RNA sequence: UAAUUGCGAUAACGAACGAGACCUUAACCUACUAAAUAGUGGUGCUAGCAUUUGCUGGUUAUCCACUUCUUAGAGGGACUAUCGGUUUCAAGCCGAUGGAAGUUUGAGGCAAUAACAGGUCUGUGAUGCCCUUAGACGUUCUGGGCCGCACGCGCGCUACACUGACGGAGCCAGCGAGUCUAACCUUGGCCGAGAGGUCUUGGUAAUCUUGUGAAACUCCGUCGUGCUGGGGAUAGAGCAUUGUAAUUAUUGCUCUUCAACGAGGAAUUCCUAGUAAGCGCAAGUCAUCAGCUUGCGUUGAUUACGUCCCUGCCCUUUGUACACACC
């Protein structure tokens, strides 16, 4: 209800954030992810992404 | 720089050269005569309109003509 | 090259095809020169040419003749490299591609 | 079918609104050679004033040349469109221009010397001549002679 | 014995269709035919004046013959091509929404082709019926 | 008697394989038309990025696949039957969705 | 829901994976090893496979209900549409997650790093493994940090 | 190139030694002989057992070796 | 009735299904006639079966290719082969061992293959360039 | 041998990791299971022309039949098969035939030991220690900056033209992505030169966008060796869209301005087949912004089938005053 304290974040980065480290750098937003890449090849496996090819 | 018009001289020529040699072409009409290209090109309309010369392809980037028999 | 045999034929009443050939039998460089390491001015030695190495060069040499002579001119691509087959037909000192055969065969017999 | 049997009426460089306009070449881009007046405009210029555009300028003379330069100069009346012109919606009157051969360069400059006195930004870079537009000067721009 | 648009050639046919629809002339064009550029991806208008709506209408008529149903968004997606953006790469960019509509609702007024449901225009009875006879007689020209 | 569609999906192709065949069996023995089961082209998930944490090193790259199997069987049966099937055919990440129309 | 089959999916392995980090946070005490959804319409089984399950239903299954309240607020389900259960974990030694939990308690209790790798390592190959190896690796006596590999039994890697 | 690894080699041997009556002179009978004979667990190093089989048995058939 | 049998013709990506069937004899493509098809110089290329073998051999076949997918030299490059294995498919079927063999001495005698396809199939590109074999300039300095 | 890959030799024997094997993908299956969310043929109804049977089409509740093409799942197929040479005549290698495939079939994924005092505390609620901790180096708000330009380098994009530019027509892909408590991909109709706008519609997706009707190309025409209709930088004016906000122009469009560049010196990069190169498209970042990257397909050459000369690499022998190891 406080005014003076937020500034319009409704587009673009800073509205994202990465869901395990809130991070605003390096999201991946492809299928709703929503997760920094690097997090994103730690947690791969148990996401259920495999490397193939 | 060339002769984009005919001034009769020209006309008169090509119709006098049109026997001299075999193979005619665009280029072949710019480098025996004096025409820059696209009079060479209405020309070349103009004897397959009343043919002394005959055509071998007529394609579009280049016709091959040669005399009448 | 459809174009280029038809004024093959309006050149000359032969067969295109043996006007290809006999431009490639006079335009194939017979001697070719080869490099040899030598200490000082790294010298070269004159070897002949494999009969495949021969028609390779020599259609190199018409199509590279043909490039050349009609990149910035009214002929196209077709009537150079029609005229320049015709003198390859008939070796005239005028085609690119004996030209160069030409400084082939003196340079190795130059340099053996 | 299209050849032409006239003899001596042809003529070589001719003049056109203070320009040096070439007389064997095709009359839509000799327009084009006239300045403040491209391609797209004389090709439409001649169309509009039915002046034949299968040939070059030697004749095609006199009356529909001046039939050409009256359109060029008064576009609007004759059904040319209103975006078609190089200057709408002006400095201080809102009529559309068309500015030509001299008046291009002195226009330029005077919105130019307009925006100099207020003092905008935009002034500021005209007057060190660096790029004035949002471009990276750091590494092109180089050589400006 | 059996004539089809199919079964004669593209560009001959297109030119028989452009001199027949010029000897009509019912075709009611706009007034900026010489105005435009036919997409944005072009830079020059086109040359012959005389007759390039006509050929869009050739053109367009057959293309609806061939296809079942197609709109202005297909027609401007076929009819555009590589826009020249400078120093950038070529992109394919759509011809003229308004020009592929005035000749889709003049063919219309004609009676060449017609709203078709589920969205649509197709081709018509007598615009059928046209194009197959002229066809024969593209087939029949020869001598 | 009605007209239903069951439509499954899964990552794993050896227990959406044994879905199928426990779901061609079941209506096999309870045969309605035969419908053998209609097999849909395989979603590939594509997903590629960087392998380096930061920015330095050889720039290679990695693509992860996500591969998504996906069948439908059609099914004209009643209501008991109908549950009986989609309760007791379900096994892990295989995921079975049935629709009336 | 009306959602993509596509992007459910991905969504259920980004449950998956909610899940196993959740559990890893708090249910390290008695060694975690891997949860399981075993997803069923109307109530969805999710099971747990631990070491001490009398140390996940210890108290009247007072933990494991409010875990169960805290997974069912934390992923916006209607409540009795998730029910943890609990497993023994057959073959307990052969659990690499297991024994990286157990060698972690033996750190923090400060257990010198050679004894309590020996110690995981022969344990492994007495519970029955084929190959086993523990690489900690950091700063264990001095400044410069050293990885020392303690390898035993049979081990592919390709 | 086509050199053949221990495994097949090691393998074929195996089987020429105890299973030479039964085994023939053709690939195809050979290769179903291994599929029957050896749970083996990959096609194609199936058919490279069988390739060194069979070409064994050609040179046991020619002379005497020594392995 | 209606003795038909279905072919394939495939190059890169283009497949071309022919229907080949016992009619008055003619060959067409897309609805269309051969002698329409629109690669300009590779007129001949579709012709080269209907003509090697012989016009005889077709004057008692109707056969209608539906053709999808692949570039130009890829469409015509597929009708070839069905205007060919339909032949071959055809005349294995119908007519005598001795004919359909002496076709096929002509068309491998001859060939581009046409009967067989070509196993050359683009392979993926690789990071590090813009090619599937090439890689982005490297500077050095 | 691609390979401490094997044949063999043998104070070594028996093993292990790696390589290979393995997995994914691209090729073949007119053999199996199938399928209005993929098709095909016939049947009805219907449209043209020819009419003499026919040819080209359209048709969702017109059905019937099938799976060749399309998708998959289960399998099969190639193992260098057969033959001829060559090799202590062994491992193997070369050529030909057959074959969809005979450079470990092609391409990848994974990929050992030991290290670097390689990068990263700006991905991490991973972190020890130090610093700061309330007029804080926390966090937030307003406005700038990260773009600033005498210059020097590195990836690239346009080009320096007729094997071309333009103008018409012809006309063909594949990988993929897409909205729920949100407002995504948008068909179709209409307005507009254009960008774009408006009214609806379909799609949570093999169904709809989308046959992504892509571009290079093909044909017919204009131009014409002229820094020219090549080239489109630098500029001025106007019209739109996104956004709270565009001014140091976000981009898009229109008109006008029309610069260097005439094939690039010393040097230097990549590449052996559907590869290079040309050509566009999709996705990623994304409210808007591709000249970037990651993939995809379209068109598709030349020249080797080698050598250790340059740059390096592996093994053995040898020399060493080197061991932070030839810097
Ligand atoms: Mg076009
Ligand atoms: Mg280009
Ligand atoms: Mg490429
Ligand atoms: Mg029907
Ligand atoms: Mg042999
Ligand atoms: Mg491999
Ligand atoms: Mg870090
Ligand atoms: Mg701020
Ligand atoms: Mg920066
Ligand atoms: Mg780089
Ligand atoms: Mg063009
Ligand atoms: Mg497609
Ligand atoms: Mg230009
Ligand atoms: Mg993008
Ligand atoms: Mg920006
Ligand atoms: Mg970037
Ligand atoms: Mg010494
Ligand atoms: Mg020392
Ligand atoms: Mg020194
Ligand atoms: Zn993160």
């Amino acid at each position: 209800e406080n005014v003076w304290f937020s500034h319009p974040r409704r587009y673009g980065k800073g509205s994202r954030q990465c869901r395990v480290c809130s991070s605003h750098t390096g999201l991946i937003r492809k299928y709703g992810l929503n997760i920094c890449r690097q997090c994103f090849r730690e947690k791969a496996n148990d996401i259920g992404f495999n490397k193939f090819r | 720089q060339h002769a984009v018009i005919l001034d009769q001289e020209k006309y008169d020529r090509i119709l006098k050269e049109v026997p001299t040699y075999r193979y005619v072409s665009v280029s072949v009409l710019v480098d025996r005569l004096k025409i820059g290209g696209s009079l060479a090109r209405i020309a070349l309309r103009h004897l397959e309109k009343e043919g002394i010369i005959k055509p071998i392809s007529k394609h579009s980037k280049q016709a091959i003509y040669t005399r009448a028999t | 090259i459809k174009h280029t045999l038809d004024i093959i034929n309006v050149l000359t009443d032969q067969n295109p095809i043996q006007v290809v050939v006999d431009a490639i039998t006079n335009t194939g460089p017979r001697e070719d020169t080869t490099r040899v390491g030598g200490g000082g001015a790294a010298r070269r030695q004159a070897v002949d040419v494999s009969p495949l190495r021969r028609v390779n060069q020599a259609i190199a040499l018409l199509t590279i003749g043909a490039r050349e002579a009609a990149f910035r001119n009214i002929k196209t691509i077709a009537e150079t490299l029609a005229e320049e087959l015709i003198n390859a037909a008939k070796g005239s000192s005028t085609s690119y591609a004996i030209k160069k055969k030409d400084e082939l065969e003196r340079v190795a017999k130059s340099n053996r | 079918s299209l050849v032409v049997q006239e003899q001596g009426s042809f003529q070589h460089i001719l003049r056109l609104l203070n320009t040096n306009v070439d007389g064997n070449i095709k009359i839509v881009y000799a327009l084009t050679t006239i300045k403040g007046v491209g391609r797209r405009y004389s090709n439409l210029v001649c169309k509009k004033a039915d002046v034949d555009l299968h040939k070059r300028a030697g004749e095609l003379t006199q009356e529909e040349l001046e039939r050409i330069v009256q359109i060029m100069q008064n576009p609007t009346h004759y059904k040319i469109p209103a975006w078609f012109l190089n200057r709408q919606n002006d400095i201080t009157d809102g009529k559309d221009y068309h500015t030509l051969a001299n008046n291009v360069e002195s226009k330029l400059r005077d919105d130019l010397e307009r925006l100099k006195k207020i003092r905008a930004h935009r002034g500021i870079r005209h007057f060190w001549g660096l790029r004035v537009r949002g471009q990276h000067t750091k590494t092109t721009g180089r050589r400006r002679a | 014995p059996g004539v089809s648009v199919r079964d004669v050639a593209a560009q001959d046919f297109i030119n028989a269709y452009a001199s027949f629809l010029q000897r009509q002339g019912k075709l009611e064009v706009p007034g900026y035919v010489d105005i435009v550029k036919t997409s944005s991806g072009n830079e020059m208008p086109p040359q012959d004046a005389e007759g390039w709506f006509y050929k869009r209408a050739a053109s367009v008529a057959r293309h609806i013959y061939m296809r079942k149903q197609v709109g202005v968004g297909k027609l401007n997606k076929l009819y555009g091509g590589a826009k020249s953006r400078g120093v950038r790469p070529y992109k394919h960019i759509d011809a003229s929404g308004s020009i592929n509509r005035k000749v889709l609702q003049a063919l219309e007024k004609i009676g060449i082709v017609e709203i078709s449901p589920k969205g649509g225009r197709r081709i018509s009875e007598n615009g059928q019926r046209d194009l197959d006879r002229i066809a024969a007689q593209t087939l029949e020209e020869d001598e | 008697i009605i007209k239903i569609r069951i439509t499954l999906t899964s990552t794993k192709v050896k227990q959406l394989e044994n879905v199928s065949s426990n779901i061609v069996k079941n209506a096999e023995q309870h045969n309605l038309v035969k419908k053998g089961p209609v097999r849909l082209p395989t979603k590939v998930l594509k997903i590629s990025t960087r392998k380096t944490p930061n920015g330095e090193g050889s720039k290679t790259w990695e693509t992860y696949e996500m591969r998504i199997h996906k069948r439908y069987i059609d099914l004209e049966a009643p209501v008991q039957i109908v549950k009986r099937i989609t309760q007791i055919t379900i096994e892990p990440g295989v995921d079975v969705e049935v629709v009336v129309a | 829901a009306l959602i993509s089959k596509k992007r459910k999916l991905v969504a259920d392995g980004v449950f998956y994976a909610e899940l196993n980090e959740f559990f890893t946070r708090e249910l390290a005490e008695e060694g975690y090893s891997g949860v399981e959804v075993r997803v069923t319409p109307t109530k969805t089984e999710v099971i747990i496979r631990a070491t001490r399950t009398q140390d996940v239903l210890g108290e009247n299954g007072r933990r494991i209900n409010e875990l169960t309240l805290l997974v069912q607020k934390r992923f916006k389900y209607a409540p009795g549409t998730i029910v943890l259960y609990a497993e023994r974990v057959q073959d307990r030694g052969l659990s690499a997650v297991a024994q990286a939990e157990s060698m972690k308690f033996k750190l923090l209790n400060g257990l010198a790093i050679r004894r309590a790798a020996y110690g995981v390592v022969r344990y492994v190959m007495e519970s029955g493994a084929k190959g086993c190896e523990v690489v900690v690796s950091g700063k264990l006596r001095a400044a410069r940090a050293k990885a020392m590999k303690f390898a035993d039994g049979f081990l592919i890697h390709s | 190139g086509r050199v053949r690894t221990k495994t097949v080699k090691r393998a074929s041997k195996a089987l020429i030694e105890r299973y030479y009556p039964k085994l023939t002179l053709d690939f195809q009978t050979n290769k179903r002989l291994c599929d029957e004979i050896a749970t083996i667990q990959s096609k194609r190093l199936r058919n490279k057992i069988a390739g060194y089989t069979t070409h064994l048995m050609k040179r046991i058939q020619k002379g005497p070796v020594r392995g | 009735a209606v003795p038909s049998v279905q072919t394939f013709g495939k190059k890169k990506s283009a497949t071309a299904v022919a229907h080949v069937k016992a009619g008055k004899g003619l060959i067409k493509v897309n609805g269309s006639p051969i002698t329409l098809v629109e690669p300009e110089i590779l007129r001949f290329k579709v012709y080269e079966p209907l003509l090697l073998v012989g016009l005889d051999k077709f004057s008692n076949i109707d056969i209608r290719v539906r053709v999808t997918g692949g570039g130009h030299v890829s469409q015509v490059y597929a009708i070839r082969q069905a205007i060919a294995k339909g032949l071959v498919a055809y005349h294995q079927k119908y007519v005598d061992e001795q004919s359909k063999n002496e076709l096929k001495k002509a068309f491998t005698s001859y060939d581009r293959t046409l009967l067989i396809a070509d196993s050359r199939r683009p392979e993926p590109k690789k990071f590090g360039g813009k090619g599937a074999r090439s890689r982005f300039q490297k500077s050095y300095r």
